[PDB]
RNA sequence: GUACUUCUCUCGUACUGAAAGGGAGAUGCAAAAUGCAUCUGUGGUGUGCACACGUCAAAUCCGUUUGAUUUGCCCAACACC
RNA sequence: UCGAACCACCUAGUAGCUGGUUCACAUCGAAGUUUCCCUCAGGAUAGCUGGUGCUAGUAGAAGUAUUGUGCGGUAAAGCAAAUGAUUAGAGGCGACCUAUUCUCAAACUUUAAAUGUGCAAACAAACCGGCCUUAGCCAACUGCAAGGCCGGAAAGAAAAGAAUUAGAGGCACCAAGUGGGCCUUCUUCGGUAAGCGGAGCAGGCGAUGCGGAAUGAACCGC
RNA sequence: CCACCGGCCCCGAAAAUGGAUGACGCU
RNA sequence: GCGCGGGAGUCCGCGCACCA
RNA sequence: GGGCGGCAUAUCUGUUACACGACAACGCAGGUGUCCUAAGGCGAGCUCAGUGGGAACAGAUCUCACGUAGAACACAAGCGUAAAAGCUUGCUUGAUUAACGAUUUCCAGUACGAAUCGAGACUGCGAAAGCAAGGCCAGCGAUCCUUUGCGAAGAAUAGGAAAUAUGAACAAAUCAUACCAGAGGUGUCAGAAUAAUUACCACAGGGAUAACUGGCUUGUGGCGGCCAAGCGUUCAUAGCGACGUCGCUUUUUGAUCCUUCGAUGUCGGCUCUUCCUAACCUAGCGCCGCAGAAGACGCUAAGGGUUGGAUUGUUCACC
């Protein structure tokens, strides 16, 4: 699948309220940080002699992932997220051919 | 071991034992929620006016009755 | 195996022979208002706002009107009770129902008779039953019997 | 044999005697059964049936409600006629939300002490059913009243709270426990508040 | 065992929001980003015991009964606002 | 006493599995089906049943007709009509075209039943002329749309085959058993067939004797 | 006197303990 | 996901690490 | 039966399916975990598959006429479509947001997936009426946990119509957490984190379920009948009989799963009795392609007989 590098869509900001040009980037998940509340609880439980205390997923079935795009406006420093369907190869091209 | 898969043999008899009840008449549960909004809003303004007229009508009946 | 939305509609959602085509202008100019009786008959050439196959051929009451759509209330039996289902369809899939044509004619005739009686006009004569007796004068009389030729003409070979 | 299929389904469950253990209730039942049998008024028959009924079906009434309904009836009554007697087969309870009431004649199975004091102070009278049977044997010029039954906690609990269009309360002791999944759109789904019937 | 007792404690008379927090009458005049005035009062409509006012039937031992219905207020309750 | 000795204790270990479960009359009386479950010898859930009622006791009724008005593609029929098969002769001219001709289709059809299935058949409704309101429609309104008020009429539904009822409607609360079925009549799918396996409509046995077919759970009568 | 096609009957029609229109029997 | 090598990406090897 | 095999485990079209709807099988014929910035949106202009007559190379391209769709719409199938829903072209991003509006399909009238009718914002195309919030209808995912986006700067003598909240003795800056909307996945698809062997074996049960006898059936096996093309040097039937077609039997193997799993002792031989006839010998007949002798093919007939040994556990087989 090919996607354009820029889109024109409704901004929605109170100071714009009109169609403007956005820059397209692909979302990527951030690093799992220490000292997150769930991570702290997991580390406390794992310490000791019990062994493995939580399930570990093994039998994966999916071969794709949904695509999330981050759109940034130049006029207003705001970001919007948009979801596309599942695909095996996502590329950004302005060639339009 | 294998068993029966599916059947509908006795179901009609069960449904008619306490009968198949009829529908609710049309003048009950006739809510207008979800209908075309512009017509809904205009009808609300008329109903508000009618309630004020109903209150005024009762006051006149009371005064006339007291005057005999 | 498969239980899709439009399963088993090969002959149900099809046009009659030499009667294909999109809806005409009479359908577009028909007026529908809340409280009317309509028949839900799917038009297979529109493919927008089509009712489910169950409601094809049912008669109901209009409860909502939108710019291009109509809301209809349809009775549907489920187990031991009857449900009033509200469906949303495009205006091209409904038509005005004649299910009360006879009853409306009955009321109008009664009003006309009432007016004539008050005006002192002449009421029409009353029909008489055909199940009464009487004299019959025959014009042509024939004998009914089984003939030999009847059996011979029953062996096509 | 005779084809009487499904004939037991036309039978109706009605109580013919009281379950009460109160001898005074039994005496009242005797008196009003006699009156209902030997008179031609619907008032006596209704009173007899309500006396037969059970405690949960004899909900109490409020003095303020009595006053409001009496006023709404009296506004359209000729000034040359006397006000009717309010009759309740049940209990009458006082109301702190209303302080000023007119003089009324009320007959009931039982009065609370506050209600009796309020009625007497306003200038009315509290009557019993034996006094009523002598004052008006056929129930002429009366006003039969009933108490409110909806609004009870049991009624508010009746039904399943997890189906669309339902607003019944669940059986739970911890108020903050049964939130989240199934009650908020952010947690999987939310029970729909409205549904066409 | 029975007789007696105070404060207190508990369930309830008010709920809602994640939380900081906030918190429910009616009518009239009016249209104020906390408006003003009165307090004997169902917020409104439809369907609704008994009672009151009439009318019509059938029966009558002629005293009255049994059914319908009109109007008023409608109790409990249901539906739509 | 040994593919992990013996003694006491945790231990009355757990068991969706097997066995048992103590008086009498009376009023009522089923299910082996739906959905979800590491679910298939088990549960939860709806249905069938009992108890308790509430409400103005003929009400918002019906496993049935009639009349009016909608829906349909099975049985039958057809190949001289579209799709797909298929035998032979003839004319024009070996091939082809032209009309024919013989036999057909669960995944073919122009046409099209019988049995079905939806709605309606005057009392919170419908019909006929005032008035009030709307921030609805239309260039406007005294036109259309909507909610009300006032007034009238009302075989309360005639006549033409022109319904009938052992015809009180509606609304709740609490809870059991069951969730292995089997047989027959018509319609059927797999199989050479089966007292074989799997379905649709209805009636039965299960849960039921009695009178008949000598004898038989299901046949005939009741 | 020849062909054709119906009723009832007969041939076609062979098993394992002695036996079954229910038994005797019935023309 | 981490380190190495052979405008960035892509590919290939090694050795590491796994709560939906 | 179980195992091996295969998914009938989530799901789509045609048929089974009995002219409303619903309806099963490890029934039949086939599909799905993708693909597309255009193959989405709109306006305009054209008419497809094929056939016939013509034009150097040319036995590709040009021209005229006919052409109800016999073409094409990403993919399986059904339906639908002709100044279009197909082909070409021009401009675009309605594949955005969408105040917790209502509804359909499954259905417990729960959710998920998919779909329908709407109200508000900003737009696209078009002269305009209008059309469009993906490619109609299969193409997908809960709690907990992780992770991303919006609570822009300015202003209130106050927390208000209008300033996101908390870390509970107070205040500042970090850090953590909370409320709303998405993403990382559970294909056993309403969602545990999982390799073998037991002939040394154990327990609770099951005739809801196999191995052996019985029962239904008779495909297979074994016995017959009817017609008559041929063989028989001649001659259909002395003796045979193809191509077809009808039956019988339960001494073979299959098919099923009704009885028995708190037990019906299981292959063969030895011993001993009895029954059947589809007749090898013994008793009578008939007929041959019967000169005699030796034989063949039938009918009545089950009264009486039907052996000794080598190899093999054998039954069977062979000498
Ligand atoms: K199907
Ligand atoms: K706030
Ligand atoms: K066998
Ligand atoms: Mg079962
Ligand atoms: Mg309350
Ligand atoms: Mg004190
Ligand atoms: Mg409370
Ligand atoms: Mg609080
Ligand atoms: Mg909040
Ligand atoms: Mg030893
Ligand atoms: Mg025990
Ligand atoms: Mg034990
Ligand atoms: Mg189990
Ligand atoms: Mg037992
Ligand atoms: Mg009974
Ligand atoms: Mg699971
Ligand atoms: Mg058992
Ligand atoms: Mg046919
Ligand atoms: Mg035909
Ligand atoms: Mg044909
Ligand atoms: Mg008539
Ligand atoms: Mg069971
Ligand atoms: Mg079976
Ligand atoms: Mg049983
Ligand atoms: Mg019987
Ligand atoms: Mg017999
Ligand atoms: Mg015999
Ligand atoms: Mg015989
Ligand atoms: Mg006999
Ligand atoms: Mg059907
Ligand atoms: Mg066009
Ligand atoms: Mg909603
Ligand atoms: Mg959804
Ligand atoms: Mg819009
Ligand atoms: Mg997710
Ligand atoms: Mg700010
Ligand atoms: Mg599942
Ligand atoms: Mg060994
Ligand atoms: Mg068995
Ligand atoms: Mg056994
Ligand atoms: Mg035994
Ligand atoms: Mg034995
Ligand atoms: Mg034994
Ligand atoms: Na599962
Ligand atoms: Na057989
Ligand atoms: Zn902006």
């Amino acid at each position: 699948v090919n996607y354009p590098k820029k889109k024109v869509m409704h901004c929605g900001d109170a100071r714009c309220n009109a169609h403007k040009s956005f820059k397209v980037v692909q979302y990527k998940a951030g690093k799992a940080r220490l000292f997150a509340r769930g991570k702290r609880r997991y580390d406390r439980k794992q310490s000791g002699y019990g062994g493995q205390t939580k399930p570990v997923f093994h039998k994966k079935a999916k071969t794709t992932k949904k695509i999330v795009l981050k759109l940034q406006c130049s006029g207003c420093k705001s970001i919007r997220q948009v979801v596309l369907k599942r695909t095996k190869h996502f590329e950004l091209n302005d060639k339009k051919k | 071991a294998k068993s029966k898969n599916h059947t509908n043999h006795n179901q009609s008899s069960k449904n008619h034992r306490n009968g198949i009840k009829g529908p609710v008449p049309l003048h009950l549960h006739n809510s207008k929620r979800g209908s075309w909004l512009p017509a809904l809003v205009n009808a609300r303004r008329v109903r508000k006016h009618n309630q004020k007229a109903a209150l005024k009508k009762r006051r006149e009946r009371i005064a006339a009755f007291a005057a005999k | 195996h498969s239980y899709g939305y439009k399963s088993g509609t090969r002959h149900l959602f099809a046009k009659k022979f030499r009667k294909h085509g999109v809806p005409s202008v009479s359908t577009i100019l028909t007026n529908i208002k809340v409280g009317d009786y309509v028949d839900v008959v799917a038009d297979s050439a529109v493919r927008e706002g089509m009712p489910h196959k169950y409601y094809h051929g049912r008669t109901g009451i209009v409860w909502n009107v939108t710019p291009r759509g109509v809301g209809v209330i349809i009775n549907k039996p489920v187990r031991t009770r009857t449900l009033r289902k509200r469906i949303c369809v495009r205006f091209e899939h409904v038509r005005k129902s004649r299910c009360q044509e006879a009853f409306k004619a009955k009321e109008h005739q009664f009003q006309a008779y009432l007016a004539a009686k008050k005006a002192g006009k002449a009421l029409p004569p009353l029909q008489k039953s055909s199940r009464l007796g009487g004299i019959v004068r025959p014009k042509n009389v024939e004998v009914l019997a089984r003939r030999v030729a009847d059996y011979e003409a029953m062996v096509p070979y | 044999g005779v084809d009487l299929t499904g004939i037991s389904k036309k039978s109706r469950v009605i109580r013919h005697h009281t379950y009460s253990t109160n001898p005074y209730i039994k005496l009242l039942i005797k008196l009003y059964k006699f009156l209902a049998k030997r008179t031609s008024s619907g008032f006596n028959k209704v009173v007899y049936q309500r006396l037969i009924k059970s405690r949960s079906n004899r909900a109490p009434i409020s003095l303020s409600r009595i006053a409001v309904v009496m006023k709404r009836k009296a506004v359209f009554t000729a000034k040359s006629k006397a006000a009717p007697i309010a009759v309740v087969v049940g209990d009458v309870l006082d109301d702190v939300r209303m302080a000023r009431i007119p003089a009324m004649r009320v007959c009931a199975l039982r009065f609370s002490k506050s209600a009796r004091q309020s009625i007497v102070a306003a200038g009315g009278e509290c009557l019993t059913f034996d006094q009523l049977a002598m004052i008006a044997p056929t129930g002429k010029n009366t006003y039969l009243l009933r108490g409110r039954k909806s609004g009870r906690e049991s009624v508010r609990h009746f039904g399943a709270s997890g189906v669309p269009g339902s607003h019944s309360k669940p059986y739970a002791t911890n108020r903050g426990k049964e939130t989240k999944r199934g009650r908020r759109t952010g947690r999987s789904y939310k029970r729909k508040a409205f549904r066409h019937v």
